[PDB]
RNA sequence: ACAUAUUAUUAUCUUAUUAUUUAUAUAAUAUUUUUUAAUAAAUUUAUUAAUUUAUAUUUAUUUAUAUCAGAAAU
RNA sequence: GGAUUAAAACUAGAGUAGCGAAACGGAUUCGAUACCCGUGUAGUUCUAGUAGUAAACUAUGAAUACAAUUAUUUAUAUAUAUAUAUAUAAAUAAUAAAUGAAAAUGAAAGUAUUCCACCUGAAGAGUACGUUAGCAAUAAUGAAACUCAAAACAAUAGACGG
RNA sequence: GAGCGUUAAUCAUAAUGGUUUAAAGGAUCCGUAGAAUGAAUUAUAUAUUAUAAUUUAGAGUUAAUAAAAUUAAUUAAAGAAUU
RNA sequence: AUAAGAAUAUGAUGUUGGUUCAGAUUAAGCGCUAAAUAAGGACAUGACACAUGCGAAUCAUACGUUUAUUAUUGAUAAGAUAAUAAAUAUGUGGUGUAAACGUGAGUAAUUUUAUUAGGAAUUAAUGAACUAUAGAAUAAGCUAAAUACUUAAUAUAUAAAAAGGAUAUAUAAUAUAUUUAUCUAUAGUCAAGCCAAUAAUGGUUUAGGUAGUAGGUUUAUUAAGAGUUAAACCUAGCCAACGAUCCAUAAUCGAUAAUGAAAGUUAGAACGAUCACGUUGACUCUGAAAUAUAGUCAAUAUCUAUAAGAUACAGCAGUGAGGAAUAUUGGACAAUGAUCGAAAGAUUGAUCCAGUUACUUAUUAGGAU
């Protein structure tokens, strides 16, 4: 039949209906006793001109073209080098959307900055006027700004502590949570494992069907998966 | 698309009917001629053998 | 340096031959075509030599391109 | 392919104490274009460049896996009845095995794997010619003929040593 | 041995090699090609290769903690001595 | 599967390292020497120049031409006609020389070689010349005549042909029969064109090369693809340090020869395959295929007939030259082939034999006492 080779579009988009294409085939050097890689480029026939730099081809003798072609472009196998095209294209679009989202909130953030250095108001003055109207009953049209300022419409001592509250402590919290559902999971499935009894009625009350018949990896992972779903679900 | 002036397909292999090829390459004398001379019968005991190789 | 021989090349010069392509002929031949003599046969027809007519095939000269080779330069 | 690259050298502009090619003198010597002494120019210095060469040496390309000990430092860690002790790495020193022409190498010059550079008798020769690069000195690339049966390394025993 | 010798030639006769010290490590590093070489598991295929998925022992990124004050470039200073 | 080393360093030792030797061989030469026979080889050099003779002819059953005899005709013999037997290849025709033979100049590959269970454009109304089968073979002209040539007729969009001769018999030139030729068609056989992939010496102290160059589109040309050639218009490519371009050198190869344990290396004389060339260059004609050992023109050399002449030994033998060096100006067409012829036969320096030469191989070249 036809001779076809296999081989990777190297070059595209310089000749009319002409890409080149590497084909490497398999020979044996005798000097050096050792099967050997050779590689040649062919120029090739695209009639479509639908193949890329990067892509992998099939290439079918054909009769003579030109000069120098007599191959042409029988099948695309893998269009890596199409896709590298389409995915430029769509790159210049996304991040021009990106940086323009990004230019905006940088100068929002600017004039906000810039306003808050316009206003002399400082919280620990503000902070010192909350606690001293608090304690003294003066209420001046200072608070009332600072019921707009800060949007604490009471002022209270547990007013003064909802300001000033930090990340941190959040941070704090949620990490004790994450401590113990590892903690507990660890110990709920250690402790049924310990207790084959009580691991087989584990599995048969979660739902499972003659737990007892499964083997040890086969079943471990259902306690795994059940111990996992009576702490993460109902929580 | 394969090259504009070439053919997609490979061309079609020619089967032999041997039935065929003896009809038209050996084929019998239509008519018992009369080969009364000696070198009309030379030549159809020739074409007799050749044909039967 | 250089004096030699050999080869290659060319925006050059000359060029056999050939191919291709121009223009021209009171060009030749055949046929057609218009007439015209001479001759012949018969009692218009044929032939030959001319002229007119187109057609095909050649010839001579001519235009252009390429070309063995030689010259010059490298 | 690129970059960096001692000293000397070169192109400009500064600097110039000391040192110091050369040069001119003093000695030494049979002679002394030397060793020693004097006067001491370039240079040695700085700024901006050129150039890409050294015994540019560990005369030992880079990477990975691996193999028997000791000593000594360093680092990290651990412990305590708190200052040492116990661990794991690195470096260095001396070694086993192994390798090697041997001298020796010793975690490689060992056991293996991968990649690069390079060599194929001496002399001629890193010369000639050409080419490339540089302001230049030069640098890179780099032969052949002729001639010879030499030539070289480690080690051994001597002889000799101002 | 009806040849023998000699000259001219060909093949064989050590790389089942080497480069600290004998010819031979590039001044050094960076890095391109390499038709150079190069991890793990599983499944396919047309099979020491290809593809896909998955993995972290090579190679990297960012932090945290501890440690160190050297190497480049630049600027600003000090010192003994010399003439 | 078959793998050996030796001499030479050094005061001595170990090592590095070259040099040389032991083996086989030749397209061999030379020196000395030499018996017969059988077989295999023989200008590697100047693709230098060549005296002389040969190497391609054949057909009389294509057409003409010339005799003799006999018969008939011709009232005197010049001629004619037919039969028979001869002659003619200095007239017109046919077939044969694209092979074979010789040589290795050119050729490093758009061309040449080798290989592949390769390919298409998806290769002509090509048969070259045999086989099988079928059909056809007509009319004029031109020549002295024809199987010469020309123009027509009819034969698979349809196109595209031809030829008679010999011998008998019967007829009144014609017809049959036999024989040998001519033309067309279909298939077979033999045999052609084109393309791809891979491999094919040295120098980069030849590093840049290319400009129809790389690709696209269209026409011309061809049986047929393609910057293969020619014309037009576009794109800016293509090759290259895994060596481009350039230069030098060389015919290539094997189931051939030499060598080695082998991988390999060498040769390319001999046997065989392929290519190129026939003093040099280009072009054209015929043809399926030729830049043909043809033709045309030119170049170089020679010759005689002095013409827009002939010849060119790389066919055989042979000569001069060059060189260290390579043979007979032989016999035969008996064999195997080739060409011509219907046949009888003719031709064949293909070929087969012999000669010369230890160039190679082999056998023999007296045994017992
Ligand atoms: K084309
Ligand atoms: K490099
Ligand atoms: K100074
Ligand atoms: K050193
Ligand atoms: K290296
Ligand atoms: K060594
Ligand atoms: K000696
Ligand atoms: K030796
Ligand atoms: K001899
Ligand atoms: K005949
Ligand atoms: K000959
Ligand atoms: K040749
Ligand atoms: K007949
Ligand atoms: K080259
Ligand atoms: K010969
Ligand atoms: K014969
Ligand atoms: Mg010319
Ligand atoms: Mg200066
Ligand atoms: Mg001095
Ligand atoms: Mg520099
Ligand atoms: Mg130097
Ligand atoms: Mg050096
Ligand atoms: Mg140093
Ligand atoms: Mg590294
Ligand atoms: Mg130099
Ligand atoms: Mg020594
Ligand atoms: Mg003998
Ligand atoms: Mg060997
Ligand atoms: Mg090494
Ligand atoms: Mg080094
Ligand atoms: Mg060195
Ligand atoms: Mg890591
Ligand atoms: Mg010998
Ligand atoms: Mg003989
Ligand atoms: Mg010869
Ligand atoms: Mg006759
Ligand atoms: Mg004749
Ligand atoms: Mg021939
Ligand atoms: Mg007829
Ligand atoms: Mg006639
Ligand atoms: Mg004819
Ligand atoms: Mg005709
Ligand atoms: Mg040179
Ligand atoms: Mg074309
Ligand atoms: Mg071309
Ligand atoms: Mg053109
Ligand atoms: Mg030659
Ligand atoms: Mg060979
Ligand atoms: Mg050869
Ligand atoms: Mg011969
Ligand atoms: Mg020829
Ligand atoms: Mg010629
Ligand atoms: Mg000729
Ligand atoms: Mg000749
Ligand atoms: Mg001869
Ligand atoms: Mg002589
Ligand atoms: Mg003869």
């Amino acid at each position: 039949a036809r001779q076809n080779f296999l081989g990777l579009v190297v070059s595209q988009g310089k000749m009319q209906k002409t890409v080149k294409v590497r084909v490497e085939t398999k020979v044996f050097n005798k000097k050096i006793n050792k099967e050997l890689f050779h590689r040649r480029d062919y120029l090739v026939h695209d009639e479509g001109e639908i193949s890329r730099e990067g892509d992998l081809v099939r290439i079918e003798a054909t009769r003579p073209l030109s000069k120098r072609k007599f191959f042409a472009i029988a099948e695309i196998i893998r269009n890596k080098g199409q896709q590298f095209a389409l995915y430029e294209s769509e790159a210049q679009l996304s991040v021009a959307k990106e940086e323009a989202q990004k230019a905006k909130e940088f100068l929002d953030k600017r004039s906000v900055r810039e306003n808050k250095l316009n206003e002399k108001t400082t919280l620990l003055r503000d902070i010192r006027t909350i606690q001293d109207a608090l304690s003294s009953g003066s209420t001046p049209k200072e608070l009332l700004e600072i019921k707009q300022r800060y949007g604490i419409q009471d002022f209270s001592q547990e007013t003064v502590r909802q300001l000033l509250q930090l990340d941190i402590s959040g941070l704090e919290v949620n990490l004790e949570k994450q401590r113990s559902l590892i903690d507990r999971i660890q110990t709920r499935l250690s402790e049924l494992l310990s207790n084959d009894l009580k691991c087989d009625q584990f599995l048969k009350d979660h739902g499972v069907e003659d737990p007892l018949t499964l083997k040890k990896n086969i079943k471990k992972n259902l306690l795994r998966k059940h111990v996992m779903m009576d702490m993460q679900q109902p929580s | 698309k394969h090259p504009k002036g070439s053919h997609r397909l490979s061309p079609k292999v020619n089967f032999i009917d041997v039935d065929n090829l003896i009809a038209k390459t050996v084929a019998e004398p239509q008519s018992i001629k009369s080969s009364n001379g000696s070198a009309q019968k030379v030549r159809l005991q020739k074409a007799e053998l050749r044909r039967k190789f």
